[PDB]
Order: C-alpha cells, then structure tokens, then sequence
C-alpha cells in the first residue's frame, strides 16, 4: 500500500 | 482572477455544487477566487479549499507516479530506446502539478497565514503548507530539492508547535497534521525512525484523550488514527 | 493548433501514455493533434480517439446530470429560493459538454469521414458522430433539438445500413453501433419499442453467428453483447 | 441502472 495521508481524495 | 466578479457567496456556492459534481478544478478555482476576495475562510470553506486541492493534485501526481515509472523502466539495461516521448510528457504532467502547488502556496502566503490568529486556522493553512511543498519535494531533483525539503519541514514544525500548545491531541487537524508530517519524515526525509516514533506517540496521545469526547468527535478522530495504525503496520 | 508542431507518431506514443496514467483531456488533445495532421487513422488509433473523448464527455454528463437533479428540484414546489448560481453552473457544464461534442464532430467532419473509404472505418466514424448528437441531444432544449435528435438518427442509420451489408452480426462495431442507437431510441427519441426491438434482433442475429469465431473474436463480441442483454433486463 | 451504452468510460 502506498501511506496514508489526510485528507484522502474522493 | 476571472472569478473576480462573482460574490464570494456564490463563489462558495458553487464550490459545493462541483464538488457534488466531482468537478475538482472547477471547486478549486471557485475556491481560489473566495480566497481572493480578501477576507478570512471559515472552518468549512478551509475545508472546501483543502478538499479541492488535494483531489487536483492528488490526480496529477497519481499521473506522475505512473509516468516516472515508465520512465525508469525504459532507463534500465536491455530497454529499448523509445526517444523522448516518456520524458517530455512526465515533465509535461510535472510542471502542471508544480503550477499548482505554487498557486496553493501563493494564496497561503498570500495572505491566509499571515491573517489566521486562531490557532485552528493558523494550525490548518501551516499544514497545507508543508504539505504542497512536499508535493512539490516528491518531484524535485536540481539545486533546490534540500531547501523545498526543508520548507516543507519548516511549516509542518510550525504547525505542530502550535498544535500540541493549543489544541487538544484528538484535533481532527493535529492529527492529521501530524500523520501527514510522518509521512513526510517516512517519504521524503529518509527518517523512518522519526515517522514511526511520531505516528506511534500522536495516536497514543489521541487515545489518552477519546473520554473526553462526543461520539461524533470520537468518530473524527479515530478515523485519522486508523490512518495512522494503517501506516505503522506498513512500516514495522 | 497546440500540437502541430510534433510528430504523430509522438502525438500517438503520448496518447497511450495519457491513457495508462488516466489523463484522458491529454489523451484527447493528443489525439485530436493526430488527426489535425491528416492521414487517416488505423483502427488502433481510432480505439485511442474513442476512447479518449468517451471518457472526457462522460465526466462531463456525469456532472451535468448531478446539477440538472439539482436544478430541477430547485424549481419544485416548496423550495427555497437559492438564486442563479445551480443554473449558471450547470450551463457552464453544459457549455464546456457542447464544446467537446463540437469539437469531436467537426474532426469527423474535417474530414475523418469523409476519407474513410473501408466499411469499419466509415461506420466506426459515423457511429461516433450518432454518439455525438445524442450527447448534444441530451442537454437540448431550444428551437434546434429536433434537428439536433434527427442528425444523431441519420448518423446511426447509414452506420446502421452499411454495417448490415459489409460487416458480420457479431462485430464488435455493429454491435456497439446498434448497442447505441437502441439507446437512443429509447432514452431520445421516446420510442421504448424500437429500443427493445432492435437490442433483442442484434443479440439473436449475433448469437447465430458466434459459432464462427475464435475464442478471442468470441470474447469481444459476447461483452457487448451482455450489454444488450443487461438493457433488455432494464427495459422489460 | 443507467442504460449501458459503448465504450464504458474507464
Ligand atoms: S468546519 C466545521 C466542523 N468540522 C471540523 O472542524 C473538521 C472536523 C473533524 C473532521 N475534519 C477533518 O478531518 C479534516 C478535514 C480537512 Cl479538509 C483537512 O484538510 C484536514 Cl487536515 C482535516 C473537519
Ligand atoms: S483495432 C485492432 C483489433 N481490435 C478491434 O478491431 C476492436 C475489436 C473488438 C473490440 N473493440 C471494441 O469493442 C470497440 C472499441 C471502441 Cl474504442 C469503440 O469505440 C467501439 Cl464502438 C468498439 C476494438
Ligand atoms: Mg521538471
Ligand atoms: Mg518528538
Ligand atoms: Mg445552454
Ligand atoms: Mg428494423
């Protein structure tokens, strides 16, 4: 998976 | 601007219908002539200006992802040469996404951070600063990528000495600043100790603190934490 | 135009880089500057210019029949006056929408068609102009629609008539053609029977001839032909 | 369902 970031696009 | 001659108000309105639409340079054009109309953005306009921007460029560096690897592929041994075709359109797909981030950037300094006073709103323009500047670092390569870094660093570490001074360690926006500033030191940095040790003492933090809340501002905040669970399973 | 000075074998390359990385407006005007160049296309490339405009065109409806429900139920008994802003958003979609047909039409006009001597080009141009005027169909209103649903009818029909004299029941064009045009016929034209006429007599004409074909000719007949089977479950 | 038409946008 590529990380996480927020907020997450639609 | 060309949406200069449209009230704020209906500028906000239709922020909100493109985003229904899935129309995200449309919102975030709406977005960027609200910002210039000169006054201070609102929780919820903040958040439909961060909304926009992120699903612009979120788009366009998925883009990238996708060419550089092409590209690499055809620098290893044994690829045949293809011309610059590859090279011409990833750089094409690059210069639009930096033109974005510079615009995000323009209207953070220009003049949201220097007007924001609240620590929620000072906190929330800090973070998409460090953020579009390490948009701007996933593709930098020449003379400036250590002093970009180093931007992008600079206005995470500003936002997260407000944060932890002002606002409590479940904030929707501490947390997400802080996920996000690890990502930075995972991705960008090269400091995967900082990333995890980070990740592992905001959510802590975070959890210490869920009594306190509301069940609608435990579901804000246990949504982020999950993001950062999500990341330190990846990384350990 | 923007992409006249590079060579079309670069135009094309890029086309099918913009696809892999879902960059379809770039993949549009990649193949648009293809076309501007003047040879015909072969049946690849006229993949890659279907399929580049299908998908712009298709974000765009897709948000104009978001801000059409709106408007509509803006202008129900009952709600609240919120000003122009719904209509003057969805006419800026509908706007950009027309421009992109426009611009699809005038390359089939100039002179994709005209040229396309061979009947799976002639009718895989002319399917795409029917396509086209049924998008413009969509969003009519004025003085010009019943030209306008009688020009996307006339379209369909010679592809309709020359795909029956040159073409197998089962290739995948004819298929989709006829695909489309009984989706026009019931979802423009107001005429449910023929719809499901023509989709059930294209399936059984194809079903008959599948025993012809190689098992990958039979795979690309037999996804269309599911669709007609999937609008017959809708329409009975 | 919306009526299936071809090509399907990605
Ligand atoms: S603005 C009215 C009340 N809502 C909010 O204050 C926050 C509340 C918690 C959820 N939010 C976020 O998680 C959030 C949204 C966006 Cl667009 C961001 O960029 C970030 Cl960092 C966090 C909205
Ligand atoms: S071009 C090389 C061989 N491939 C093809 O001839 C067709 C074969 C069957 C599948 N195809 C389609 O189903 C099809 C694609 C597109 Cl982009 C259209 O606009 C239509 Cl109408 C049909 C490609
Ligand atoms: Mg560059
Ligand atoms: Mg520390
Ligand atoms: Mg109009
Ligand atoms: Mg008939």
């Amino acid at each position: 998976p590529r990380s996480c970031t927020w907020p997450l696009p639609r | 601007g060309a949406m200069g001659s449209m009230e704020r108000a209906s500028l906000i309105q239709k922020a909100k219908l493109a985003e229904q639409a899935e129309r995200y340079e449309d919102m975030a054009a709406f977005m960027k002539g609200a910002v210039e109309k000169g006054e201070e953005l609102s929780c919820e306009e903040r958040n439909l200006l961060s909304v926009a921007y992120k699903n612009v460029v979120g788009g366009q560096r998925a883009a990238w992802r996708v060419l550089s690897s092409i590209e690499q592929k055809s620098n290893e041994e044994g690829s045949e040469e293809k011309g610059p075709e590859v090279r011409e359109y990833r750089e094409k797909v690059e210069t639009e996404l930096q033109g974005v981030c510079d615009t995000v950037l323009g209207l953070l300094d220009s003049h949201l951070i220097k007007e924001a006073g609240d620590a929620e709103s000072r906190v929330f323009y800090l973070k998409m600063k460090g953020d579009y500047y390490r948009y701007l670092a996933e593709v930098a390569t020449g003379d400036d990528k250590k002093r970009i870094i180093d931007s992008a660093r600079s206005a995470y570490q500003e936002a997260m000495d407000i944060s932890k001074k002002e606002m409590p360690p479940t904030n929707p926006i501490r947390l997400g600043l802080a996920l996000n500033f690890s990502v930075f030191h995972y991705e960008i940095a090269n400091s995967p100790e900082e990333a995890i040790s980070l990740a592992k003492t905001t959510f802590d933090e975070a959890m210490a603190d869920l009594h306190t809340l509301s069940e609608d501002s435990y579901k804000d905040s246990t949504l982020i934490m999950q993001l950062l669970r999500d990341n330190l399973t990846l990384w350990t």
